[PDB]
């Protein structure tokens, strides 16, 4: 939420994933939460 | 390859087709690029969806379904629902804490529908509008919803699509779709966007941010019972009074004449956005004289000025709730045919210290246009 959009795009780009038709910030955050490990 | 974007509006709906890398907004059977979100039933149980239903409202005042979007995805004792059922002329009843719409079609036949089922009929009409034009089936869709819609209302809208035979690829927000249609997705940097959406029956203001081409809904406000129809009805009242004074007769006793008057008023309202004078006729079965009077832009403005001014209060409120000043607004997006009204454009511009709204797309079609753009991206 606090991160800028270029940073969120970078996270997805670093994981080798693209956000197809992600019009809103929440779309980026949704897709990042689906790829990100939370339980290390 | 063809996909569609559908603006499923409270009062009016619109369909755009994305094909060969561009959007085409489709006209319906009556040549209209917007279709009323109205449903009636024949005595034989056939569905009348769109213009035919809206155009018989005064003669079938209690069994013409409209404004189903006000109820969709909501619970019965939602205070919104309880207020809205006061204004809806058709029967709305509770089953297991949910609202259902009930209509008498004739001959001892009553039909009962969830709002989803009514909206599915409207979506089917929009689907078939696109299909009639293109001469092929359409299936894959983006459907838009108000930015304030919750998960249950989004699901209900998707369910309406599914019932209509659509593959709903995504539900997206109306103001975001509109912003995309006007090209705001190309803006660089961090900007604040005010979306001013004056529909036929509702007024929505949304504050969106853009950051590196990506939107966020920060706040929403508006007036759920302020719309273009209110301007029409004030003018209708004016002309009903003038008709009474000229003829001595109550035109409301002639239901078809009132319906014909509504058309003349809607046509005059459109004309007064480019002209300064328009003619309104009243034809009646019960009077020999075809009534005929002019309405000036100034008189149209006078009849509606308090309603026009009231649109600024929700704009003030959204700014307060987003911790923004009027000077922080970088872009203004106008949505809805009523935003063509010069006095409304004037008041919005003056509120924002002379700032220009975005131009380039018909404001009645912007939401469906953006939906179709996104349908293109997603396919
Ligand atoms: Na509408």
């Amino acid at each position: 939420k606090k991160l800028r959009v270029k940073e969120l795009k970078k996270i997805l780009d670093d994981w080798g994933e693209m956000c197809k038709g992600c019009a809103e910030k929440s779309d980026y955050i949704r897709k990042i939460n689906e790829l990100m490990p939370k339980y290390a | 390859g063809t996909v569609v974007g559908i603006d499923l509006g409270t009062t009016y709906s619109c369909v755009g087709v994305f094909k060969n890398g561009r959007v085409e907004i489709i006209a319906n059977d009556q040549g209209n690029r917007i279709t009323p979100s109205y449903v009636a039933f024949t005595p034989e149980g056939e569905r009348l969806i769109g213009d035919a239903a809206k155009n018989q409202l005064t003669s079938n005042p209690e069994n013409t379904v409209f404004d189903a979007k006000r109820l969709i995805g909501r619970t019965w004792n939602d205070p919104s629902v309880q207020q809205d059922i006061k204004f809806l002329p058709f029967k709305v009843v509770e089953k297991k804490t949910k609202p259902y719409i009930q209509v008498d079609i004739g001959g001892g036949q009553t039909k009962t529908f969830a709002p989803e089922e009514i909206s599915a009929m409207v979506l089917t009409k929009m689907k078939e509008t696109a299909e009639a034009y293109l001469g092929k089936k359409v299936t894959h869709a983006v459907v838009t919803v108000p930015a304030y819609f919750n998960d249950a209302q989004r699901q209900a809208t998707k369910d309406a699509g599914t019932i209509a035979g659509l593959n709903v690829m995504r539900i997206i927000n109306e103001p975001t779709a509109a912003a995309i249609a006007y090209g705001l997705d190309k803006r660089e940097g961090e900007k604040n966007i005010l979306v001013f959406d004056l529909g036929g029956g509702t007024f929505d203001v949304s504050l969106l941010t853009i950051d590196n081409g990506v939107f966020e809904v920060v706040a929403t406000n508006g007036d759920t019972h302020l719309g273009g129809e209110d301007f029409d009805q004030r003018v209708m009242e004016h002309f009903i009074k003038l008709y009474k004074k000229k003829t001595g007769k109550d035109v409301r006793k002639d239901n078809r004449a009132v319906q014909k008057l509504r058309r003349e008023v809607e046509k005059a309202k459109r004309a007064l956005s480019s002209q300064h004078q328009a003619r309104i006729e009243i034809e009646s079965f019960f009077e020999g004289e075809d009534f005929s009077e002019t309405l000036t832009r100034a008189k149209f403005e006078e009849l509606n000025m308090d309603l026009f001014r009231s649109t600024m209060k929700p704009v003030q409120k959204v700014l307060e709730d987003s911790d923004l000043k009027k000077s922080d607004i970088d872009e203004i997006v106008l949505v809805g045919g009523s935003t063509r009204i010069p006095k409304i454009q004037q008041l919005v511009k003056e509120f924002f210290n002379g700032k220009e709204p975005s131009r380039g797309i018909n404001p009645d079609e912007a939401v469906a246009y953006g939906a179709a753009v996104q349908a293109g991206v997603l396919s």
